[PDB]
């Protein structure tokens, strides 16, 4: 009602890579592609809001 | 200045660093023609984003609120 | 020789890296500029002092 | 990374109190002139 308005101009994604040595990077990739070394997660709240 | 007759450049000079605003201090200009103050000006210490155009006057929003 | 401008008070110098085998010490003195002729060239028309 | 223009409208006001003549008494009127019909 008070006419406070917003206007997005542009958006660019940024990311940062650890300059891992290529041999170690490849070894780490081969490790994490294993079936058993999968990555798990859980939401901190863990809940089902109603 | 009583006609200092010394060699105009006796000290060692250092290669000009290649980036913006260090070659010389002259009244510059924007991309679209706005004047730019010299490199060693005080007013260039901080940053002035100076995005001028706000969003269009939301009179349509006022009418929508009324309706 | 090193130039010392008028009313001055520090003169710094340097020699770039070299080997210093068999060095045997420094020795320095100060001369009036208009009293030192420009040796090394055939004839200096700016040596107006006798 | 997001950049753009944001307008807060007339109602944005981060300072409590006023900005002009803050010391002045709140009832004191500025030097003014006005009309006043009267017959004597």
């Amino acid at each position: 009602v008070d006419g406070a308005s917003i206007k997005f101009d542009s958006i660019c994604l940024y990311a940062t890579f650890f300059p891992m040595a290529h041999n170690t990077a490849s070894t780490l990739e081969a490790m994490l592609r294993n079936d058993t070394n999968d990555q798990s997660f859980n939401d901190y709240l863990s809940a089902a809001n109603m | 200045n009583s006609f200092d007759g010394s060699i105009v450049s006796s000290y060692l000079t250092t290669r000009m660093p290649p980036w913006a605003g260090v070659r010389q201090n002259v009244m510059g200009s924007s991309i679209d023609g706005r004047p730019v103050l010299p490199a060693n000006s005080t007013t260039l210490t901080y940053e002035t984003v100076s995005g001028t155009p706000l969003e269009t006057a939301a009179s349509a929003a006022a009418s929508a609120a009324a309706a | 020789l090193y130039p010392i401008p008028a009313n001055a008070t520090n003169v710094p110098i340097s020699i770039p890296s070299r080997n210093w085998a068999a060095f045997r010490g420094w020795a320095f003195t100060r001369l009036k500029t208009k009293e030192t002729p420009s040796l090394g060239s055939g004839y200096d028309p700016y040596y107006t002092y006798s | 990374d997001i950049r753009g223009v944001l307008d807060r409208g007339p109602t944005f006001k981060p300072y409590s109190g006023t900005a002009y003549n803050a010391l002045a008494p709140k009832g004191a009127p500025n030097p003014c002139e006005w009309d006043e019909a009267a017959t004597a």
